[PDB]
This record gives C-alpha cells, structure tokens and sequence, in this order.
C-alpha cells in the first residue's frame, strides 16, 4: 500500500499542478487574440497560448522531487524535450471527446481541428494528435494518476544529451512506483485494468507526435515571416 | 546555444 513517501509525492506534485494550471483560463485574455476567418489567423493566439504552456509546465518541474537537484544543464535538457509532450498531457483536462475540441471555458477560447490548421499545421499531424487525446481522455484518470504521468515524462532518463541518466531515472523510478502502487491502492476496477501499462504507452505515443512535430516545426519556423510570429520562449525552447 | 530565459524561470 501507500507509503508516506509515496503520499508525500503525490501531494507535492497535487499542489505543482494545482498552482501552474489555472481552470478557468483567466490568463488566455491577454493573449494576443484568436482570428478565425493570414491564412495563418490562429498562429499568434496559439504561439502565446504555447509560450504560456512552457511556462507553466517548467514551474510544474521545478517542484518534481529531485528535479532541482539535476544540474542546470540537465534540467534544461529534459524541459526541452519534453515541454511539448507535457503541453500535450496537460491539455487532456480542457479536451472534450463532446466536439473533439479543446474548451478554456468560452466560444473564443476553444480550439478544434480548423484553428489548429490556422497555426500551420497540417491535418495529418494534427488528426494523431486528436487521436491520443481520446485515448487519454478513455483512461478516465485520477488527477494522482495525470500529474505523475506528467512528471515521469518530464524526468525521462533517455533523452538524447542527458549526462546523469542514472540520476534521473532514480527520480522517474520513484515516481514510476508511486503511480504503479497508487492505481492498485486506490483506483478500483475495472479502470484499473492494465491502466499503468495504457498510461506507459501514452508516453511512446507522445514520443511520436513529438518527433513528428519537430519535423513540422523546424519547416513552419524556417520561415522567418512565421518566426516572427512566435515568442521568445518558444524559439528559445523549440529552437530558431 | 544558451537558454537564458528557460534558466531565469527554473531560478
Ligand atoms: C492550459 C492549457 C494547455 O497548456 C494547452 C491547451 C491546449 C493545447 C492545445 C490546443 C491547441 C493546439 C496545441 C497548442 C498543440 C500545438 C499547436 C502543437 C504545435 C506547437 C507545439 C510547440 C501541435 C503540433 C501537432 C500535433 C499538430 O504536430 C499542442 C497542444 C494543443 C489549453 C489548456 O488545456
């Protein structure tokens, strides 16, 4: 069962989560605002909109135990390669299986297959993304279950240029163990059928649409009339 | 090559 270690984990990683994800996407007001008619309307909306998400996930990071403790260098490394993934993870809560669209509580900040094209995306790429997002949304998760899916994807020992993979994969094992014992702990059946190892393979299939997109973004922000279009953070993390 | 703004945020 449930050690206090293992609680303690979760707890802190509950109120990381609590603290760098706001419901009611108070924030999204001051993005610049969505067009939905350049052709590329939506691309600013969904650059902050982005921009804002790698915020918030690198202060979901910095209260993962034991991240702060990895070399800057290491910190940067795991952010870097997975802020993608974990915007994908975290969207799941505004997700809808209702309309296949992602809904921050209003007409204008609801984002479907069209806007996401208007940010220069081609459908091929973007139906995947759809794809994983109902998968996720079908593992019904517990919000213990979402937020160490988060953070086991952010310390992942495999990252290409990562220098204390041994660190990091203590940190993820941690991490791993405490989600394998809570699902037997406290999700009863049936969701818990084989739910770490559905939760394990979310992982891969982010690996994928993060592959896929690097593609993707390397040709969109090849392009300095796109790039202009972005922020800071993002080419700084996506790169130039 | 540097990440000044990733690392003021992990600060
Ligand atoms: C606060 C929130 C989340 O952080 C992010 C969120 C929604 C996430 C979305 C909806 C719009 C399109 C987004 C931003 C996707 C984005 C445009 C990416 C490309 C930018 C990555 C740096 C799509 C890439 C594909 C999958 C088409 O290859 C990923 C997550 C998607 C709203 C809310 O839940």
């Amino acid at each position: 069962k449930l050690s206090e270690e293992q609680q303690h984990i979760i707890a802190i990683l509950l109120d990381a989560h609590h603290k760098t994800y706001d419901p009611t996407y108070a924030d999204f007001r001051d993005f610049r605002p969505p067009v939905r008619m350049s052709p590329l309307s939506m691309l600013p909306h969904l650059a902050d909109l982005v921009s804002y998400s790698i915020q918030k996930v690198i202060g979901f990071a910095k209260m993962i135990p034991g991240f702060r403790d990895l070399t800057s260098d290491d910190q940067i490394v795991l952010l870097k390669s997975s802020a993608i993934e974990v915007i994908m993870l975290r969207s799941n809560q505004s997700f809808t299986m209702d309309d296949m669209s992602w809904d921050c509580g209003s007409q204008d900040y609801k984002y479907d297959v069209t806007d996401v094209s208007k940010a220069g995306h081609t459908l091929e790429l973007i139906e995947p993304l759809i794809k994983f997002q109902v998968g996720l949304k079908k593992l019904n998760l517990h919000e213990e279950e979402h937020v160490l899916l988060m953070a086991i994807c952010i310390v992942s020992p495999d990252r290409p240029g990562v220098q204390d993979a041994k660190l990091v994969e203590a940190i993820q094992d941690r991490l791993s163990n405490t989600l394998q014992t809570y699902i037997r702990c406290r999700h009863p059946p049936p969701g818990s059928h084989q739910l770490y190892a559905k939760m394990i393979q979310k992982l891969a299939d982010l690996r994928s649409l993060n592959e896929e997109h690097s593609k993707q973004y390397r040709s969109l922000s090849f392009q300095p009339e796109n790039s202009m279009k972005l922020t800071p953070l993002v080419l700084e993390v996506f790169g130039n | 090559k540097n990440h000044p703004m990733l690392m003021n945020l992990l600060k």
